[PDB]
């Protein structure tokens, strides 16, 4: 059977993402990972309180 | 020298073309089990799911 993506739960796409930056630490991707990982702990911290 | 050059050479030429067909045999044996198990059977899963 198929499933997506967004079955899987958000905190192993980010921590995938994360290791992503971690091999790419470029400026530009590094910030990018700041700014989402601060809009997950934000917006989805916040849903999850 | 026509049994060695000619008859075996075209023998050998035989057979290695028939282990080509085998060998296309067999990769069409496997285009159709990534089709009928395989691609029809996820799009019947796909369209099970859809």
């Amino acid at each position: 059977k198929t499933i997506f993506v967004e079955d899987f739960p958000t905190d192993l796409i980010l921590k995938v993402m994360a290791e992503v930056t971690d091999l790419w630490p470029l400026t530009e991707f590094k910030q990018d990972y700041d700014q989402l990982y601060h809009n997950y702990e934000q917006l989805s911290s916040k849903l999850r309180f | 020298r026509i049994i060695s050059s000619e008859v075996q050479e075209s023998n050998r030429t035989e057979t290695e073309l028939v282990g080509l067909k085998q060998n296309l045999i067999n990769n069409k044996l496997k285009l159709m089990n990534v089709l009928e198990t395989g691609i029809m059977y996820k799009l019947e899963i796909l369209q099970e799911q859809l």
